[PDB]
RNA sequence: UAGCGCCGGCCAACUCCGUGCCAGCAGCCGCGGUAAUACGGAGGGCGCGAGCGUUACCCGGAUUCACUGGGCGUAAAGGGCGUGUAGGCGGCCUGGGGCGUCCCAUGUGAAAGACCACGGCUCAACCGUGGGGGAGCGUGGGAUACGCUCAGGCUAGACG
RNA sequence: CCUGGUCCACCCGUGACGCUGAGGCGCGAAAGCGUGGGGAGCAAACCGGAUUAGAUACCCGGGUAGUCCACGCCCUAAACGAUGCGCGCUAGGUCUCUGGGUCUCCUGGGGGCCGAAGCUAACGCGUUAAGCGCGCCGCCUGGGGAGUACGGCCGCAAGGC
């Protein structure tokens, strides 16, 4: 089975935006919902959909580039450069409100998730609460 | 400036294998073991690819016309010949675009041994040279002929089958040139900047699609040529 | 220690006039003016390319001689510019040019670094009314810096003081000549030395 | 107008029969301070030769610096080979503090104020490449927002 | 009163004579077998200076025990293979508890030391006054996304 | 004759019952050991003939243990893909073994080759990953000394860990 279904979820992304696939299917949970709803917002990603593939309920996910470019590879910039499973399984990792990181200096995002639902790293410091540590993505 | 259903032999593709996943957008369906090139796509690409030609034209910009393929060879050395532009026909030599300055080193002497071959001068020295440099001007006009035009580096270049021509095409890209191509099931889309999606094996195709092009070229800057004679050329 | 030895052999050494002599280093006998080149044996060879660690150790040690302040007190000097708020290079200049040996030179109660250092010494000079002996002790603004009243009859402060009539002072400084006293302003900016040194070199040098 | 300095210069050498036969490379980085730099690597018979072409080749490959007073707009950390670089972004003042190479990269790039580590192998060549490629992958917020506009 | 170390590269500072794989140097790479910037002396030079070198020891560089931050096809490194115990880890939905986790308040966190400012010895070292911190733990209240737990449900894993 | 694993189709049943796995336990080529049997060919040791400066070898003629069977030990290896197991994701082309299907073709399991992206010090790997990820186990930390010495456990011994 899966071990980790949000790293898994990160990772599909990560490969399907590498060969810039339109899309992405991603196996259906809450979590992994509310993450791509944080991921839209933000704008790293047009936006997700549920759909069903066969009889179970899956995510799409529309993944979103730059334009296309000149000289060799002509392959357009990614909008996620980075996405990278922070806290995982077998070492989890939980921040205070003092101890959230700032990704990129402010370009990227960290996503928590806090008893104040999940949040980024402004939208948390900004309601003053730590969690568990999710995510980083620039 | 037409097209349509006037497309015939076009849509016709390479083999089930042979293929290049990426070009699977602009592909219709697979008929007998035929990837079978999409009708609509075609035309869409087409009205892009050839505004681009037109501005480039009327703007005065000159285009490098490219193929060896054997079926279109005869079909550039006129077509290009038409309007001002310079073409490859023969082969394409390594550095005809990044080494472009030793390159035309050699058209230089081109017309210089012409030069030659105009003056007094051929009978001077044995008979040794002679026989020489009629070769050396030989293989020169052979090679060089259509790329004896350009001056300097073109605007952007036109290539009838990427695949085949791949190099000309890294190092335009390499130079940040435009490229324009007719591209065949067998060919990677990404690379080619303006994409006229169709068959580059069919000498009816390369006919169709080579001769409305320099037509729009010619309508571009004025003057509206008469019909291409290329169409002898179908055997 | 503070050197004590030939000086415009270093005017030589880092290829840039300096004046250790206060006069006569205006004067066409520099050395540095008839002889641009290195000291010693080897000093006319062409020179090969100098490492970057000889850059900046040459740097550095222009900064240094230029004040004839020992490396431990330079050392210390520059660490406690670094613990500071604010630029290291700029609060490092700031911190050197509050010397009372510096301050005494610019005020003109000296033609020359060291002969400040002398008359610091031998308590010639005075802050705020009390005689202070030590070249090292650093002038805070608001601070006046005077002439002991005892030494204003001296041949060398008359030479000195009467040269300063008619002559400009330190934007950061104020002098009064007839009192023979000034006044330490506020501490310097960068802007305001004439330093031929590029501190970031320094800053590197150490950085090390 | 452009301002350059070598990085290394040394001297190869293959085997041909009965002897030695050397040949020169130079590392060369070119730089405005106004945010461009390049970086080029000649090879040549004799040194000059060597350094001269290496220029030429530095002022055909550039790179545009996104300065933010004197410093790089976030942290980046790149891997080129086994060599490793890492950029941090520090306060004015603090000066350029990095290895050789990717001081003068820098530096001829106008930054002031930065913190580096050379990771993984040392090699000039690889570790120049890298910082380069670092300097490369530079974005900034303008750039960020222009990209998830969406 | 001026001394001490160094001048092949790393590493700032070069020439003459003596020596001839000797005498010797050397932290590593190395130097010396007739013309040594490396041995020994001299002139010169560089660096520190009432000190300057050497030896020993600790951290550093060393991302060279890699939590931050490493690796195992051929460089050192996948167990000869399986079965499975303890342990580690755990698919989707709902609910209860609030153990992990997070937040607010509060107690504790002696002085000296560390940081900042002001001040006393002519300065500084040294010292005085004041200020600011703070990980951890105790107590009271609160939150429930995630991890845990109890109860119920599903069939995409697994088994039949 | 007895018996293990496995693949496909149907979408029928249970309802997270899962993955990994220190220690333990079992299996473990060849050689070797014990008891009993067997012994054609081959063949360590050994007996000879050549070759050679010598030839304690290569070449030639013999030949014992052994190689074979049963039972019990031994536990090693270039025990190799020099690549731990499981799951998810990331172009294709081609050859082949083996199922199913509307049988040009499509779909599933296994074995090869060339190659997208990517990775790698390079060679190369590339849906049979050495790519992108998660879980768990084993192991490495400069070369020689040395897989040695000591201790312990195992073994009839040789010797193994
Ligand atoms: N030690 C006594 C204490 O000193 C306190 O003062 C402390 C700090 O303010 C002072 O720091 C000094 C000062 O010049 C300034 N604030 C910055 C400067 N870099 C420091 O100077 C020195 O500090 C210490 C020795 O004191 C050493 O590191 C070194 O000698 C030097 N850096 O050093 C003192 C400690 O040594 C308070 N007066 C009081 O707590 C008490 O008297
Ligand atoms: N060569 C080690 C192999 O590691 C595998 O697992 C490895 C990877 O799955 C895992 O990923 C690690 C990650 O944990 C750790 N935090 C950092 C490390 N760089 C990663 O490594 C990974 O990413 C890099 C690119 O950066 C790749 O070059 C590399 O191939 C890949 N293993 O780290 C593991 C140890 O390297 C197999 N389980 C093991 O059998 C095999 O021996
Ligand atoms: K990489
Ligand atoms: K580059
Ligand atoms: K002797
Ligand atoms: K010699
Ligand atoms: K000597
Ligand atoms: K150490
Ligand atoms: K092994
Ligand atoms: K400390
Ligand atoms: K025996
Ligand atoms: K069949
Ligand atoms: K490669
Ligand atoms: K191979
Ligand atoms: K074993
Ligand atoms: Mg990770
Ligand atoms: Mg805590
Ligand atoms: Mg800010
Ligand atoms: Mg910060
Ligand atoms: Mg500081
Ligand atoms: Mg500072
Ligand atoms: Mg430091
Ligand atoms: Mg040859
Ligand atoms: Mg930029
Ligand atoms: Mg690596
Ligand atoms: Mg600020
Ligand atoms: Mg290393
Ligand atoms: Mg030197
Ligand atoms: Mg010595
Ligand atoms: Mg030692
Ligand atoms: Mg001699
Ligand atoms: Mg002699
Ligand atoms: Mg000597
Ligand atoms: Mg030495
Ligand atoms: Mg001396
Ligand atoms: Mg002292
Ligand atoms: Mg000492
Ligand atoms: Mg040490
Ligand atoms: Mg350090
Ligand atoms: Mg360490
Ligand atoms: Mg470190
Ligand atoms: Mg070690
Ligand atoms: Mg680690
Ligand atoms: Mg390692
Ligand atoms: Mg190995
Ligand atoms: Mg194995
Ligand atoms: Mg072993
Ligand atoms: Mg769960
Ligand atoms: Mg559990
Ligand atoms: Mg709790
Ligand atoms: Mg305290
Ligand atoms: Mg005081
Ligand atoms: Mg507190
Ligand atoms: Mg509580
Ligand atoms: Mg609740
Ligand atoms: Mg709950
Ligand atoms: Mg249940
Ligand atoms: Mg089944
Ligand atoms: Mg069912
Ligand atoms: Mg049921
Ligand atoms: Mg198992
Ligand atoms: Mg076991
Ligand atoms: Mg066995
Ligand atoms: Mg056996
Ligand atoms: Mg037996
Ligand atoms: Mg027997
Ligand atoms: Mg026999
Ligand atoms: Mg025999
Ligand atoms: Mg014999
Ligand atoms: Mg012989
Ligand atoms: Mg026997
Ligand atoms: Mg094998
Ligand atoms: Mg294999
Ligand atoms: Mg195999
Ligand atoms: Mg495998
Ligand atoms: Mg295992
Ligand atoms: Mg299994
Ligand atoms: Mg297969
Ligand atoms: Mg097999
Ligand atoms: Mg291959
Ligand atoms: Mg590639
Ligand atoms: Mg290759
Ligand atoms: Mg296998
Ligand atoms: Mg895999
Ligand atoms: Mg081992
Ligand atoms: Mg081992
Ligand atoms: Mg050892
Ligand atoms: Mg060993
Ligand atoms: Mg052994
Ligand atoms: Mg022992
Ligand atoms: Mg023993
Ligand atoms: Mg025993
Ligand atoms: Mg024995
Ligand atoms: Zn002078």
């Amino acid at each position: 089975m899966l071990t980790d279904p949000i790293a898994d979820m990160l990772t599909r992304i990560r490969n399907a935006t590498r060969v810039y696939k339109e899309s992405t299917d991603v196996p259906a949970s809450r979590f992994k919902e509310e993450i791509l709803r944080i991921l839209a917002r933000e704008g790293f990603i047009k936006g997700y959909e549920r759909v069903d593939v066969d009889g179970k309920p899956y995510l799409r996910v529309y993944l979103k580039y730059g334009p296309r470019r000149q000289g060799p590879d002509p392959r357009p910039e990614q909008v996620i450069h980075h996405i990278r499973r922070i806290s995982k399984p077998g070492r989890r990792v939980y921040v205070g409100v003092k101890e959230i990181p700032r990704v990129r200096r402010g370009l990227g995002i960290a996503i928590l998730s806090t008893s104040k639902g999940v949040l980024t790293d402004r939208e948390a410091r900004k309601l003053g609460v730590g969690g568990e540590l999710i995510c980083e993505v620039w | 400036t037409v097209k349509e259903l006037l497309e015939a032999g076009v849509h016709f593709g390479h083999e089930r294998k042979r293929w290049n996943p990426k070009f699977a957008r602009y592909i219709y369906a697979e008929r007998n073991g035929i990837h079978i090139i999409d009708l609509q796509k075609t035309m869409e690409e087409l009205e892009r690819t050839f505004r681009f030609i037109e501005d480039l034209a009327m703007r005065g910009g000159t285009i490098l016309f490219v193929g060896t393929k054997k079926q279109a060879q005869d079909i550039v050395r006129m077509e290009a010949e038409r309007a001002g532009m310079p073409y490859v026909n023969q082969r394409w030599l390594g550095g005809m675009l990044t080494n472009f300055k030793t390159i035309s080193q050699r058209v230089h002497r081109l017309e210089e041994l012409e030069a030659l071959f105009a003056s007094p001068e051929i009978e001077e020295r044995p008979k040794k040279e002679q026989v020489r440099l009629k070769h050396e001007l030989e293989r020169l006009q052979k090679y060089l002929s259509g790329f004896r035009l350009l001056k300097r580096l073109p605007d952007a270049i036109f290539v009838v089958d990427p695949t085949k021509e791949a190099i000309a095409v890294r190092e335009a890209r390499k130079l940040f040139i435009p490229v324009i191509a007719l591209a065949d099931t067998d060919s990677d889309p990404d690379l080619v900047d303006y994409i006229i999606p169709g068959n580059d094996d069919a000498i009816r195709s390369i006919q169709l699609i080579l001769s409305r092009a320099v037509d729009l070229i010619i309508q571009a800057r004025g003057g509206v040529v008469e019909p291409s004679p290329s169409y002898a050329l179908v055997q | 220690g503070r050197y004590i030895g030939p000086v415009c052999r270093l005017c030589r050494r880092e290829g840039v006039k300096l004046y250790l002599k206060g006069e006569r280093c205006y004067s066409p006998k520099c050395a540095m003016e008839r002889r641009p080149y290195p000291p010693g044996q080897h000093g006319q060879k062409r020179a090969r390319r100098p490492s970057d660690y000889a850059v900046r150790l040459r740097e550095k040690q222009k900064l240094r001689r230029i004040y004839g302040i020992s490396e431990r007190q330079f050392r210390n000097l520059f660490e406690e510019a670094s613990k500071k708020k604010g630029v290291t290079g700029s609060v490092f200049l700031g911190l050197l040019e509050s010397r009372l040996d510096n301050v005494v030179y610019r005020l003109g109660f000296a033609v020359s670094r060291r002969q400040a250092r002398q008359l610091v010494r031998h308590g010639h000079i005075t802050v705020n009314g009390r005689r202070v002996d030590l070249p090292s002790y650093r002038v805070r603004p608001g601070d006046e810096i005077a002439v002991a009243e005892k030494s204003r009859n001296l041949e060398l402060i008359r030479q000195n003081l009467e040269a300063m009539k008619g002559r400009k002072v330190g934007p950061w400084l104020s002098l009064d000549v007839e009192g023979m006293k000034g006044k330490f302003l506020r501490l310097p900016d960068r802007e305001d030395l004439a330093l031929p040194v590029n501190e970031q070199l320094v800053i590197e040098f150490y950085s090390r | 107008d452009f301002e350059e300095k070598m990085i290394l210069i040394r001297r190869t050498a293959r085997m041909q029969a009965g002897g030695r036969r050397f040949r020169f490379g130079a590392l060369v980085v070119v730089g405005d301070r106004q945010g461009r730099v390049g970086l080029g690597f000649g090879k040549a018979p004799e040194v000059p030769l060597a350094v001269q072409k290496a220029g030429y080749y530095a002022r055909r490959n550039m790179v545009e610096v996104p300065l933010q007073n004197g410093t790089i707009p976030h942290e980046i950390e790149v891997e080129f080979g086994a060599s490793k670089i890492v950029l941090k972004p520090a306060a004015p003042g603090t000066g350029v503090i990095a290895g050789a190479v990717p001081r003068a990269i820098l530096e001829l790039a106008g930054v002031t104020d930065i913190l580096t580590k050379e990771l993984g192998s040392r090699n000039p060549i690889n570790i120049a490449y890298a910082t380069m490629e670092a300097l490369r992958q530079l974005r900034t917020k303008a750039d960020v927002e222009r990209l998830r506009k969406g």
